[PDB]
């Protein structure tokens, strides 16, 4: 029970982390490639972004 | 004695409230200081940016 | 002149300067100012901006470089030549400036200081300067490119 309630949560956690990393990459990459823009500060905050 | 004292047996409500209000006041007061400090850091980051 | 070399071991370490009502000088530069009428006025340091500020004598007062926070991109002068303001950065052609150039003002075309330099990096055919600017509201802010060094 432990082993399959720990392996399960680990698998789900790694998938969720990988998904959150991917969704961040997609969020930040456009601004990352525009050196100049006004970032949406709510999106600058919710993702890691070093605003202007 | 037919009982055993327990190191809380004399504190009483009044002294409890005193220790309470004192510690709470200090904790809140430090929390104020920390809050004003973090708020100044965030204000400066928006001040640059 | 209206900016003064602070001195150490005879060899000017940093030109400090007189802006808008206050002599300013960078904290890292360590030196006697070379103007007796300033060389002792206590300095109020602030490390968040790497600078030290102090009121100029009430007689000195009416010599004091003007300033302004409105700096549209373009050409601005500088002792060692022209500086260019593009893409919210001040840049200088390569190899001009270094140890000794700290704290000299950057003036506009009407002659008012817009910035006081604190450092640099040579980046290809140009040099980005780490500087102290008066932001769009007039608040002072230290703008520094990455890796910039104390001049």
């Amino acid at each position: 029970g432990l082993c399959t309630c720990v392996a399960i949560i680990m698998v789900s956690c790694v998938t969720s982390v990988w998904l959150l990393c991917r969704t961040r990459n997609l969020c930040i990459t456009p601004y990352k490639l525009a050196p100049n823009a006004q970032v949406p500060i709510l999106l600058a905050l919710l993702c890691c972004i070093k605003p202007t | 004695a037919q009982h055993t004292e327990s190191f809380t047996s004399a504190i009483s409500a009044t002294a409890w409230s005193w220790i309470k209000v004192l510690v709470g006041g200090t904790s809140a007061f430090i929390v104020l200081g920390l809050i004003a400090t973090a708020v100044v850091a965030l204000v400066l980051f928006f001040h640059r940016h | 002149d209206k900016t003064f070399p602070i001195m150490l071991n005879g060899q000017v370490n940093g030109y400090a300067c007189v802006v808008g009502g206050r002599v300013f000088k960078p904290l890292h530069v360590e030196g006697r100012i070379d103007n007796e009428q300033l060389a002792a006025i206590k300095l109020k340091k602030a490390s968040i901006y790497d600078l030290e500020y102090g009121d100029v004598p009430q007689c000195m007062k009416s010599d004091t470089l003007q300033y302004t926070s409105d700096k549209p991109p373009g050409f601005y002068n500088w002792h060692h030549g022209a500086v260019q303001y593009e893409n919210n950065r001040f840049t200088v052609p390569r190899g001009v400036g270094g140890k000794g150039d700290s704290g000299r003002p950057i003036l506009d075309n009407k002659g008012r200081v817009v910035a006081i330099v604190l450092g640099g990096v040579n980046e290809g055919s140009r040099t980005a300067l780490s500087v102290v600017t008066w932001n769009q509201k007039g608040v002072t802010v230290k703008d520094t490119p990455e890796g910039s060094e104390p001049w």
